[PDB]
Formats: C-alpha cells, structure tokens, sequence
C-alpha cells in the first residue's frame, strides 16, 4: 500500500531540508571566518611594517 | 509486568523517526481495532499489528508509527476506548525485574 | 514485521546519510576557507614589502 512510500519520501525530505540547512549554515560561517582571519593578519602585517 | 511477555524483537528500537506502541483492547473490540488500525491516525505503518498477549477481558498488541503521530493516536485510541499502555523496552530493566523479586525473597529468608 | 518497516529503516538510513554528507561538505569547505584567507594575507604582506623596499 502507498503510505510506506509517502513515509520514506517524508523522512528523506526532512533530510533534504536538514542537509540544505547545514550547507547554508556552513556558507554563512565561511563568510565570517575569512573576515576574522584576513583582517587580523592584515592589521598584524601593518603593525609590523 | 510486561517482562513476562515481551521480547527485544517485538519493537522498532533506536530509530530517528519510528516508535512501536503497545495497545490493550477489549476482546469483543478486536475486529473494531483491526478495522481502525489502518486509519486511526496519520503516518502509521500499514498491516503490521501483532498480538503479544491475550486475557479474559482484553488483548495486548503492537502498532508502529511515525513519532509525531503518537498523541493523535493515543487520544483517538481513547476516543475508540482502545487503551495505549505506557511502556518502553529496555532488556536491562526486564532482567532487573526478574532479579529483584528473587533478591527480595532471598533477603526476606 | 511486514517488510514496510525495513524499507522505512532504509529510508531513515538514506535520510541520515544525506545530512551526514552535508556535515562532511562543511568539514571539507572549512579548510578551503582557511586556504583562501591564507592567499589574501600574503598579498597584503607583499604590498607592504614592496612599499617598504621603495621607502628604503
């Protein structure tokens, strides 16, 4: 009967959405990470020179 | 005490999304519950009932469902006079209950 | 057991694997973000080096 296919598709769709949310949160962290690193090191390079 | 009845194999265990419940049903209401099994709440696993015990007034049976549906299931079960027994399997507690009555008898002696 | 349960367990396994693969993507791409930052800071270093050589 159809309901098992619906349930499989439902929980795999929750994983599709959870995977996409992890991918989105990953991108947002990388946009913070490079900002912290590059600006700190640029300022240290300037404080040195 | 259900440790005299149930086995680890009678349940879905450690799932992220499924739970197996125990329902106690009046013996005259057996065919009504068999008719309701497919329909009583959303996201129940079809055609997967199993009677684990039976008695003069009633019988005790499996159902398995998506973990969201448990409240609708137990509520609509109570509206149909089917009774969801609160139980969760852990073999260490089943073994502990089998040990304890013998310990109590030993300590009394 | 009725076999439907086994297919839903396979689906929850496929589901868990999809979210695990997104965590594995995050773990790899974090190192890529560090390697990108490490390129830019060398340009700022080279720029101040060339400017300092010009002043000397």
């Amino acid at each position: 009967q159809k309901q098992i296919k619906h349930m499989m598709a439902f929980i795999e769709q929750e994983a599709n959405e959870k995977a996409e949310e992890i991918d989105a949160k990953a991108e947002e962290e990388f946009n913070i990470e490079k900002g912290r690193l590059v600006q700190t090191q640029r300022l240290k390079i300037m404080e040195y020179y | 005490s259900l440790a005299e009845i149930v086995k680890k194999d009678d349940f879905v265990l450690d799932s992220e999304y499924l739970v197996t419940l125990l329902v106690v049903v009046p013996k005259l209401n057996h065919n009504d519950w068999i008719k309701q099994y497919e329909t009583l709440a959303e996201m129940v696993v079809p055609r997967s009932s199993n009677v684990l015990s039976e008695d003069q007034d009633s019988y005790l049976c499996n159902v398995t469902l998506f973990k969201k549906a448990v409240d609708d299931f137990r509520h609509k079960a109570r509206e149909n006079k089917f009774i969801v027994r609160d139980f969760q399997y852990n073999e260490e507690e089943m073994r502990a209950d089998k040990e304890e009555m013998n310990r109590l008898s030993t300590d009394k002696k | 057991q009725s076999q439907g349960i086994q297919q839903l367990l396979q689906a929850e396994k496929r589901a868990a694997e999809k979210v695990s693969e997104a965590r594995k993507r995050k773990n790899r791409r974090l190192k890529q973000a560090k390697e990108e930052a490490q390129a830019e800071i060398e340009q700022y270093r080279l720029q101040r080096e060339k400017e300092f050589k010009a002043k000397e």
